[PDB]
């Protein structure tokens, strides 16, 4: 009854920091089967291990990087920055998405198909090259259009976030894109995206 | 009624331009009320 | 291949260093941004004339703080006005955190160099820059490339890129690894200096204003009975000074009690008697 106690004290140190936010540039797919999900230019998959299909079917989706364009083309691709160019890429579709999930800078390189065929050629993994492919770029509607024929159609648009930039003539602009470093599993990846213009 | 009716023109193209105005405030109070409180 | 010089500096003009601090303090404890505009004249200059903010986002300072509308439409009345000049470069402000960049810096400053190689990403610290000294450095990048392969980052061709020796709190966060730091030099002419010095000039009034007589008095008082003090302490020290070989000073105390009394009472009793004399 009697008890009138006295009291301690402890005390718990507290305090931590953000750390420099990481940009992780990872692209995310669910073109037939698999939530494929990889970050990179050296790739590298996250999640959804060795593919069902060949990776070439989604070589072509890989801001911050931009074909080379002579003095006389416009660079559209170029003068689209700081902000960049978001393009819309349809082979399957593609999209890129710029977001701020986390504490992490999300480039998306967002991947979707259809129609994947039971005995197609982008399942079997079989896989020669990419050969050099001329993509004619042309406006159609506001929208800077290029028609590019697959060789191993393609009708990508690319949508500047500064919708003030002039378009640039329908030129030929020559991408030559294949996968230079692989392994077997197809897990520690390195790729090329050498690409100039052409008139 | 034509005085009047200027009247009511000018007052319904004052609430046009406010609701845009209201837009405009939601619009940054969300910017700024964002989620992690 | 072309190498970037050690000697290349940023000339930021007085209006936009003046700018970028105004709106750097304004958003404390926010991190703000905006677009520096100006012209890179040649390959060891770029000059930054004019700075405009950019509205604060909740995004923080990323290269989706950059609303495309507000920066064309900016720069095209600007246009219009008679400032033309390029998006030179970008700024943001690191309240109370020294100047460096970070990840996500580093990748604005990765966006804004796509535009153009050459383009600066110069950061301010609004709350370190107390009057006099300013918190405030301007770095590039290094291309990986460039470091992996073991050439140095820069060509040094002069001593000018290193007068100035980098920061401790810069270097951890990435300095001379990822980003350079930039020389900072400020155009000032003298028609922009002249404006600045109406700051603190006087008047024409004050230099003819006496003191308040009485206070005058009261100050004199206070200033000759702590003279006293030293006065008294100057003597006990000196008398120790005879008794004691080579081996706070009551003297210096007293000289400045001394020169501070007789400037204040020739300046007193100068400017009294040249107001008897040129007002009637
Ligand atoms: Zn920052």
């Amino acid at each position: 009854g009697n008890l009138l106690f006295l009291a301690c004290y402890c005390i718990g140190g507290m305090s931590a920091i953000k750390p420099d936010m990481k940009i992780k540039l990872r692209m995310e797919g669910n073109v037939n089967g698999h939530h494929f999900v990889i970050d990179g230019m050296d790739l590298e998959v996250k999640e959804g291990g060795p593919l069902p299909f060949a990776f070439d079917i989604l070589t072509t989706a890989f801001n911050r990087v931009f074909a080379k364009y002579p003095d006389n083309i416009q660079d559209y691709f170029k003068q689209s920055f700081p902000k960049g160019y978001s393009w819309e890429r349809s082979l399957c579709n593609a999209r890129n998405d710029i977001t701020m999930e986390g504490d992490t800078f999300y480039n998306k390189v967002r991947f979707y198909g259809t129609n994947f065929p039971a005995n197609g050629p982008v399942m079997q993994k079989k896989t020669l090259k990419w050969e050099p492919s001329t993509e004619k770029m042309y406006v159609r509607d506001g929208v800077l259009t290029g028609d590019i024929e697959m060789a191993l159609d393609f009708r990508t648009t690319y949508k500047a976030k500064e919708k003030g930039v002039k378009l640039p003539g329908a030129h030929f602009v020559d991408h030559c894109i294949e996968i230079l470093s692989h392994d077997k599993d197809y897990n520690k990846v390195k790729l090329y995206e050498h690409a100039v213009a052409h008139s | 009624i034509k005085i009047m009716k200027s009247e009511v023109l000018r007052v319904t193209h004052e609430l046009q331009a406010m609701k845009d105005k209201i837009k405009e405030n939601s619009e940054k109070i969300k910017v700024n009320k964002t989620l992690p409180y | 291949a072309p190498a970037v010089d050690t000697a290349e500096q940023v000339y930021i003009s007085s209006l936009a260093l003046l700018k970028m601090l105004k709106h750097g303090r304004a958003g404390v404890p926010m991190e703000v941004m905006g677009l520096m505009l100006g012209e890179f004249v040649d390959d060891y200059t770029v000059r930054v004339i004019d700075v405009f903010a950019m509205p604060q986002s909740g995004t923080g300072v990323s290269v989706e703080a950059v609303d495309p509308v507000f920066q064309a439409k900016m720069l095209d009345m600007l246009k219009q006005t008679g400032r033309p000049e390029m998006v030179v470069g970008w700024y943001h402000s690191h309240p109370g955190f020294g100047c460096w960049l970070s990840g996500v810096d580093i990748n604005t400053q990765q966006s804004f160099e796509a535009l153009s190689e050459r383009a600066v990403a110069v950061v301010v610290d609004p709350i370190q820059s107390v009057k006099g000294k300013v918190v405030i450095d301007a770095f590039r990048l290094i291309n990986a490339n460039m470091m992996v392969l073991g050439h140095e980052p820069r060509q040094t061709t002069s001593n000018l890129g290193h007068l100035n020796k980098p920061s401790i709190q810069a270097l951890i966060h990435g300095l001379n690894r990822h980003y350079y730091s930039i020389t900072i030099n400020y155009r000032k002419n003298e028609l922009e200096q002249k404006m600045l010095l109406n700051l603190h000039k006087k008047s024409w009034m004050e230099g003819l204003t006496l003191q308040d007589y009485s206070e005058h008095c009261k100050h004199n008082e206070s200033v000759v009975k702590e003279m006293l003090e030293l006065a008294k302490n100057y003597n006990k020290a000196v008398e120790e000074e005879d008794k004691m070989t080579p081996e706070q000073d009551p003297k210096r105390h007293l000289e400045e009690h001394v020169d501070v009394l007789m400037t204040s009472n020739i300046v007193q009793c100068l400017a009294a008697m040249l107001d008897t004399v040129v007002f009637k």
